[PDB]
RNA sequence: AUAUAUAUAUAUAUAUA
RNA sequence: UAUAUAUAUAUAUAUAUA
């Protein structure tokens, strides 16, 4: 599994 | 999304380089701007929609009146007009300006088209950026071929290492007005150092952003095709009065190419954060002068402009390198200052600068000696340490 | 030469008897050395006639061995029984492989004993297992055992190549020896009486296995060849697709560091962009299920290689993953029965609950594309649509028709199926209607044919009648012209080089962009192709019947509409047992003229709709939609950077929306690379399929062994450039058996290196790989004229048919329809086209080629004495060659390599002078008559006929031009301006640019107009004699590359070609052809 | 509703995006289906009944999605949209159609 | 602009299906800026017009 | 441009008798045909009347 | 190039067509009289027999416009072409004389 | 006693009582 | 004092592709 994108990880700290 | 009231972010310390690595550190600046030359080369957008070179060489043979086939090695005008070397000259003209990596021209003297289109580099790119042993041998090759056989004067008696460039001489020795007005812009084309938004970046002249400098050039070399060439034969005139007219017919596209390079260099200049400095480097990234001919007469009508997710990536990597550079100064000056103040007289600080050249990802340890590593400590020892590290050592 | 040394050790291996002798035959260009060659060849025939040796004779005639070159080697072998099995037991050491039975879903495709798979003798169809190559298994086992004794004593590195090709031979030899080597007939067809006890698929297994173990070089190759040789004995069906499965997924994992690119006018640039590879978690759950289907199939050394690569995901080790995908297609073809291949294809599930709101937009987008392709050649009444009956018939493909018809051509009656031979019969008996096309319905259905793919399930294909070609030729020839001027259809990006054509994939690939490549499971027999594809085209010919005004452009456009009404319901005629089964099949017919020009319309107009429905959720901006039949991609450029969720939610919205039109698909998206054709863009480096079966053909051909030995080598050089290294000592061993010819009993004739490698009709393999070498030495240009003298042969079948009352009634009915005049320079010029068109018939071309080779045997058993002064290509280069001066020169490595699978001696040329930037088009000028005839009439004359016209009178050129259909004021503007006089010097110069090839198997990859090849080539320039200038700068640019491939070093030429020798060569270049040039030498 | 086969053939022949001066991209008419017009009726009432801030999304290289943006701003009240998108749609209309 | 008469008739409907659905609202209709926004595509607005 | 089919036969049987070959008095150019003169005469008139 | 003037910078979308901007920039009289006819060649909307139809200019039905063009195409052929080389002058003067 | 459609590139070969 | 113009020959076989 690759490292997650920086965009999808920082909507997840919000959500 | 709009972030709530309890969201915080970590501000990275982007303050310009405190070692002055461009000052007497000639070998470390060679590979700290090779690194910024490769990164800027992967961001500058590449030319789509060029004029096809089959439909451009075969129109360049109908104009020069050469029976020159597509496969004939025509070393006088038509060599190396590719399209791989059309995007290449666009990239190593923009990305060499963004990193201040000095070029070095490579050409053949008997190729008269690379000297006609070589008159376009010096009227756009400032001549303090080509290397001097290859700028002088290109300014002299234009003078003794195209300009001094125009007015019939004696070919230039130029000696090696004369402290005036051959365009700086042939604006005094010449009597014309249109080709001593252009030839004065080439001798006085320089980057203008302005500090904008905290960083120092070197903008171009405003007459190169407009493209109006080509209108100082195609007014110059239009008059140069009207001369009689008295000392030269009839065939040497009609070879290069035809060659200099291939470029004056592209005055529509070259006033659009100077606006494209100077705009693609503007918006990429905004995305850098390290203090760019104009200091001559050791190793020069070579620019073939044939590739400028592949750019001056192969482009048309198609604007390329860098899409902003290659500006937001070229910016987010010039913050991540510039904040890794600054937080490795502060991790190393905090050890050098706290070793001298604790009176560790029996410890040598080669190892804690060897870590500093290693956490910076681009340098290598097996190249730097123990004299370019203790001279570096002598600059780090004089810096003031960071406030969060000074209040915890005190 | 190296090939002659492999010859004299192949003879000493296969004939280990004291009764055996070898007689070399020699020839020379010298008249003195020819009499040295006649006396030597005579004495070795008298001394070896009665038991006398040759060691006392080779010293006495050592003036001919070291100076003349070898012509052939005669072989005397008084061996009654083939000694294959006598030396097979030496290698038959291992345990024999027992076949498995539970691994296939059918019965005939399982590996059972043929006595149990076919109960009696009469129902034995070998066409499931037949290799259809003109070699045998008994000759393959002698080609490996020759190699396994030459390389027995080896050094410590080359031993491990020999050792890995031996433990893989004990798997083969201990299975063949258990049942015995099968004995073939003289037609290389394995009969039933020999395969009674042998297991079925033993010949096609051991032929595909021997091809593998002559490619095992490294230990990464041995683990693949160990787990494919053992498994391909068990499952012939599933194995080729399970290994070749994840390469469609694995192309999306590698990052892009520096990639090639092609700009809009197709030319090559280089880009430096860094693009991440973004794959969701449902790709690594679809890859684990592709690696568990490879573990249930038994193989365990391949997914250990893939799972040791998934932790890297790097382009440096991707040549290992492209090797695994390419070794999968070498297991052999998947041939199955004609009934089970159709009835599993013609079974499909339609549904009336399909979204009809999406079809009325899909029908309209086909309507607005057919009108868009023919709005210009119909509003202006074009010269080819007005002659649709003739331009479809005069240029008629002669491959096959549906049925076998008893054709009677004068006296000689023949059973043929060729398509232009059916036209000649029906135009003679009057049963040929021009405007009526026959209905393919429940009465008179469509016959079937098959095409076999090395890894895919056996597919069927449709053979429509010939009246469905004349109706569809003129309209679809106007749709292929628009497909070459549109950026979407993939007839545009179709050049010689592969970096230029498939390099627009990586133009818009960035980190805000998403590429989308989808392959429909079956493009034929889809729901969206039966009704909404025909009725979109029939509507497009209603709006085009209003564009024009003629009674003849409407009538050809009411025939191309009538072939779509008749195909909306169709029936296929497939027999089984004794009953004939008529299956209704209203879908698209793969096999029309329309099958590629309307698979690029129906798939572009489909994906223009499915890209519209996914824009309700993600707002994007599509950049290119390239479509090639089924295989299409479509780049989507977004607003934000593409993340792991926008990739997953587009792959779930293109798969589901395609399912709303009842089209079952898998939809793959990536940001780095696709798999559009079998050519794979991965990480910015194009990777190819590289699977061509050497020792297994999909069908038996119309060719002999001397031509099938050339396609064994031509399938090897393509296999080597694409990254599958087969041993050259095995390919050369397999040419010495295919080019074998048996003169009498117990006497075989073997040609030397100079008969096979020379540039003539009888060419098999090049001397050194990847290059053409025109031999300029006097012993090699002299034998080229000896081979160019017997290539002109006549076949008795084609001259018994050309003088019949039926073939003359077809030419005179075709010459009357074309020209409204009398002239016989076209009737003698049309009849020379259909005599040339009848070479597609099998016993005509076989009696051409067998009269080439049986006349070569009279030339090879004797020293050649044929002396002729013909100007060849190899005689032009004898006059250029002494004026070249070589000098060693150094040249750096500048450009980047874009194909990593290339060999080292080819990749060094690309890294020095660069991959090709643009396709060079230097074909001179077409003549001004052929722009005047091809614009009015649809008759395209040969350029040896337009020179015959010019040399006629002034008043006989004008009669010829008015004959075709040209008006009077246009011919009298031609003839009166005396531009027929200028066209003598443009026909004769059109044979110069035709001569020497800058394209080949290998020469397409390089950049011939590079500024690093023009630096080494230093030729002074002469203004006149333009024809000589081209051939100097082309032969100089070829001589440096032909030196830099063989030795890895660069040389720099200098050709100060004198003015007195240019004008001698200017008339040699104009006198290659057999027509009257005004300037000759003597 | 108006049939999709009708409105697209009037919209793709009045715009004529294929015969434009730019050929660096394949331009056709996107998103004029009968599922988005039925979805913009659901979103524009339910994000207005429950006071949930809508947000705009588009590509600015086409203008047929931007001319219809003028109808969206004149009916849906402007305080509904999140302000950094209401700006980036009003600025996108002004710099390419109005000014 | 040529679609005027069928677009006066859409906002009469878009503000009537809002007007009588709002009568079935008992909770208070307070209007503040929320964090997560329901995204609306303008390519889906050029379909409704 | 236009004439009937039999007039081509009527002009071929006397062409060798009455040698009239450069009566048309034009210099030829590549890309010049009479099927485009007849075409451009019709797409200049019929694009004006409609 | 016949008059030796500098070739015009004509930007995209200028409101003046480049014959309407080269009758002001040219200083001849006979090729500035043909460029005035092309800039003011218009249909003349007259109603005839109750049917409004657009008759041509009266000089075009006569043929006199060709005697305005070939009077202007002759003065342009007797010019020197000063900037361009001689073979470019020979390539037009061979082609402007076929007309 | 004898079955192999269509298109696109590319290469090889061929024209004659 | 003077150094011409112009982009899709045909047929069969062979391989790559659809
Ligand atoms: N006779 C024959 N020999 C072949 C054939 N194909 C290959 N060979 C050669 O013959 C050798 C094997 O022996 P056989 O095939 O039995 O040929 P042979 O020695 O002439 O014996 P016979 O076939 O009985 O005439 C191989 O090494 C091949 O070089 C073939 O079709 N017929
Ligand atoms: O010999 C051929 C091959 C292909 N075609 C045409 O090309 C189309 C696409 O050819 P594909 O091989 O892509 O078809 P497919 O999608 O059915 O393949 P699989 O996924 O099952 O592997 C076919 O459906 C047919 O129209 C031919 O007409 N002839």
């Amino acid at each position: 599994t690759k490292e997650e994108h920086q965009k999808e990880v920082q909507y997840e700290i919000l959500q | 999304r709009n972030l709530p009231s309890t969201a915080r972010y970590i501000r990275p310390n982007l303050l310009q380089d405190r070692l002055n690595l461009h000052d007497n550190f000639e070998s470390l600046w060679d590979t700290i701007t090779t690194s910024n030359y490769i990164l800027a080369r992967s961001v500058v957008p590449d030319l789509k929609e060029l004029v096809s070179t089959e439909a451009q060489i075969q129109k360049m043979s109908q104009d020069l009146q050469l029976e020159a086939l597509t496969i004939q090695s025509e070393t006088q005008f038509l060599t190396g007009i590719n399209s791989q070397a059309a995007n290449d000259c666009f990239k190593t003209l923009i990305a060499a300006m963004l990193s201040q990596r000095t070029m070095s021209l490579d050409f053949v003297t008997t190729n008269y088209m690379s000297l006609i289109s070589g008159m376009w580099l010096l009227t756009v790119v400032p001549n303090d950026m080509f290397i001097r042993e290859s700028l002088v041998a290109c300014q002299l090759a234009i003078i003794n071929t195209i300009i001094y056989p125009a007015f019939g004067m004696q070919r230039m008696h130029y000696r090696n290492g004369d402290p005036q460039t051959p365009f700086q001489i042939a604006e005094q020795q010449i009597q014309n007005f249109q080709v001593a007005n252009w030839l004065h812009f080439v001798n006085n084309n320089q980057f203008r150092q302005v500090v904008i938004d905290g960083v120092l970046n070197q903008v171009l002249n405003d007459n190169i952003r407009n493209g109006h400098v080509v209108n100082q050039l195609m007014e110059a070399l239009m008059q140069l095709s009207r001369q009689q060439f008295p000392t030269m034969p009839v065939d040497y005139k009609r070879s290069i009065q035809r060659g200099i007219l291939l470029l004056s017919n592209r005055l529509g596209q070259l006033v659009d190419l100077t606006r494209l390079l100077a705009y693609n260099y503007e918006t990429l200049m905004a995305c850098i954060t390290m203090n760019m400095q104009h200091v001559q480097t050791l190793t020069t990234e070579k620019l073939q002068l044939t590739s400028v001919t592949s750019l001056c007469m192969l482009i048309g009508n198609a604007t390329v402009i860098p899409s902003p997710q290659t500006l937001f990536h070229y910016y987010n990597v010039n913050v991540n390198f510039h904040s890794n550079y600054n937080e490795r100064i502060n991790d190393a000056v905090a050890i050098i200052t706290a070793a001298n103040r604790l009176n560790l007289y029996q410890k040598k600080m080669k190892s804690i600068v060897e870590d500093f050249l290693k956490r910076l990802q681009i340098f290598d340890i097996s190249r730097v000696p123990d004299d370019q590593m203790y001279r570096l400590r002598d600059r780090l020892r004089l810096l003031p340490v960071e406030i969060r590290r000074l209040d915890i050592f005190n | 030469g190296k090939y002659n040394l492999i010859l004299s050790e192949y003879l000493s291996f296969i004939y280990n008897s004291q009764s055996a002798v070898q007689i070399p035959i020699y020839y020379s260009s010298n008249s003195e050395l020819e009499n040295r060659c006649i006396e030597f060849h005579s004495k070795c025939l008298e001394n070896s006639k009665n038991g006398l040796s040759l060691k006392k004779l080779f010293v006495e005639y050592s003036d001919v061995i070291e100076n003349a070159t070898l012509l052939s080697i005669l072989s005397y072998s008084y061996d009654k029984y083939n000694a294959v099995e006598r030396k097979l037991v030496k290698y038959a050491k291992g345990k024999p492989l027992e076949a498995d039975l539970t691994v296939n879903e059918l019965d005939y495709e399982n590996n059972k004993i043929t006595s149990e798979l076919f109960p009696t003798a009469e129902e034995y169809t070998d066409l499931l297992m037949d290799p259809a190559i003109l070699t045998s298994l008994s000759s393959n086992l002698n080609a490996v055992m020759f190699w396994l004794e030459k390389h027995e004593n080896d050094v410590a590195e080359k031993l491990k190549i020999y050792k890995r090709r031996l433990d893989l031979f004990t798997i083969v030899a201990s299975t063949v020896n258990k049942y015995g080597v099968p004995r073939h007939n003289a037609k290389y067809r394995y009969e039933y009486e020999v395969m009674k006890d042998k297991p079925y698929y033993l010949v096609t297994w051991a032929n595909s296995s021997i091809e593998m173990l002559m490619s095992v070089f490294s230990h990464e190759d041995y683990l693949i060849a160990r787990e494919l040789i053992v498994l391909s004995y068990s499952n012939r069906s599933t194995l080729a697709k399970l290994v070749s499965s994840p390469m469609s997924i694995l192309v999306a994992l590698v990052d892009i560091n520096g990639t090639f690119i092609t700009n809009e006018e197709l030319e090559l640039e280089f880009s430096n962009k860094y693009v991440r590879a973004i794959v969701p978690d449902q790709t690594f759950d679809e890859l684990k299920q592709m690696l568990d289907n490879m573990r249930k199939a038994g193989l365990t050394d391949i997914p250990k290689m893939i799972q040791d690569w998934l932790v890297d995901c790097s382009i440096e080790k991707f040549p290992l993953m492209a090797k695994i995908y390419s070794w999968s297609f070498h297991v052999g073809f998947r041939k199955q029965k004609m009934l089970d291949a159709a009835l599993d294809q013609l079974k499909t599930e339609y549904t009336e609950d399909v979204d009809d709101e999406m079809y009325r937009e899909y029908t309209m987008l086909i309507r607005d594309e057919v009108v868009k392709m023919l709005e210009e050649p119909v509003k202006h009444d074009d010269h080819l649509l007005q002659d649709s009956e003739l331009a479809g018939l005069l240029s008629m493909s002669s491959a096959s028709n549906g049925e076998s018809r008893q054709l009677k051509f004068g006296r000689k009656t023949i059973f043929s199926t060729k398509k232009n031979m059916h036209v000649m019969d029906d135009m003679a008996n009057g049963r040929y209607t021009p405007g009526i096309i026959p209905p393919v319905n429940v009465d008179k259905p469509i016959p079937l044919g098959r095409r076999d793919v090395p890894g895919r399930r056996t597919r069927i294909i449709f053979i429509l009648p010939y009246e469905y070609f004349i109706a569809q030729h003129a309209v679809v020839e106007k749709m292929l012209i628009y497909a070459k001027h549109t950026r979407e259809y993939a007839e545009f990006y179709s050049q010689s080089n592969q970096l230029l054509s498939y390099g627009d994939v990586t133009r818009f690939l960035s980190n805000n962009s998403m590429v989308l490549y989808t392959d429909v499971s079956q493009w034929d027999s889809s729901q969206h192709n039966t009704q909404p594809f025909r009725k979109g085209i029939i509507m497009g010919l209603d709006m085009l019947a209003n564009m024009t005004n003629d009674a003849r452009v409407i009538q050809t456009l009411n025939l191309y509409k009538q072939t779509q009404i008749n195909l909306m319901d169709s029936y296929v005629q497939i027999p089984d047992g004794n009953v004939i089964k008529k299956i209704q099949y209203g879908a698209v017919a793969s096999g029309e003229k329309q099958t590629k020009a309307a698979n690029s319309i129906a798939n572009l107009a489909l994906i223009k709709t499915v890209l519209s429905r996914i824009s309700n959720k993600y707002s994007f901006a599509t950049k290119i939609i390239r479509v090639d039949g089924d295989d299409n991609y479509a780049v989507l450029q977004f607003n934000t950077e593409v993340t792991k969720q926008m990739v997953q939610d587009v792959s779930n919205d293109v798969r589901e929306t395609y399912a709303r039109m009842n089209t079952k698909v898998k939809a793959l998206v990536s940001t780095v690379g696709i798999e559009i054709a079998k050519r794979y863009i991965a990480g910015g480096k194009i990777f190819f399929r590289a699977g061509i079966n050497l020792l297994n053909n999909e069908k038996k051909g119309q060719s002999t062994q001397w031509d099938q030995a050339a396609v064994l080598y031509s399938n090897y050089i393509v296999n080597r450039l694409r990254g599958f290294e087969t041993d050259r000592e095995f390919i050369l061993t397999k040419i010495m058996q295919m080019t074998s010819v048996a003169i009498t009993g117990s006497l075989r004739l073997f040609p030397s290196e100079r008969v096979l490698t020379t540039n003539s009709t009888f060419k098999v393999f090049d001397s050194e790989d990847f290059i053409i070498e025109y031999g300029t030495t006097d012993d090699e240009v002299y034998i080229q004229r000896a081979f160019m003298s017997l290539s002109s042969q006549k076949s008795g079948i084609a001259d018994e048919i050309a003088a019949s009352s039926t073939f003359k009634n077809y030419v005179s009915r075709l010459s009357e329809q074309l020209l409204f005049s009398k002239n016989n320079i076209v009737s003698r010029g049309i009849a020379l086209t259909e005599k040339a068109k009848l070479n597609s018939y099998a016993p005509i071309s076989l009696e051409k080629r067998r009269a080439q080779i049986s006349a070569l045997l009279t030339m090879l058993q004797k020293p050649v004495t044929f002396k002729s002064s013909k100007i060849t290509i190899n005689d032009i280069l004898r006059d250029i060659k002494p004026f070249f001066t070589v000098n060693e020169a150094h040249l750096p490595i500048q450009y980047q390599k874009f194909m990593p699978t290339l060999p080292d001696n080819v990749q060094y040329i690309i890294q020095c002078i660069g991959s090709r930037t643009y396709q060079i088009e230097d074909d001179g000028s077409k003549s001004a008559i052929s722009r005047l005839i091809s614009k009015y009439s649809v008759y395209k004359p040969s350029i040896e006929e337009l020179y015959k016209v010019i040399s006629l009178h002034e008043n006989e050129i004008q009669l010829y031009l008015i004959s075709l259909g040209i008006p009077k004021i246009d011919a009298d503007t031609y003839v009166g301006s005396k531009i027929y006089s200028q066209d003598k010097y443009r026909i004769l110069e059109s044979y110069v640019y035709n001569l020497l090839s800058i394209n080949y198997g290998c020469y397409q990859l390089f950049d011939f107009n590079s500024p690093d090849l023009e630096k080494l080539i230093r030729i002074p320039f002469k203004g006149k004699i333009p024809a000589v200038t081209f051939i100097l700068h082309l032969y100089a640019k070829l001589e440096v590359i032909n030196h830099a491939i063989k030795n890895g070093s660069w040389i720099s030429l200098f050709c100060n070609y004198p003015k007195s020798e240019m004008i001698k060569l200017w008339k040699k270049m104009w006198n290659i052809t057999s027509l009257r040039s005004p300037y000759t030498n003597a």
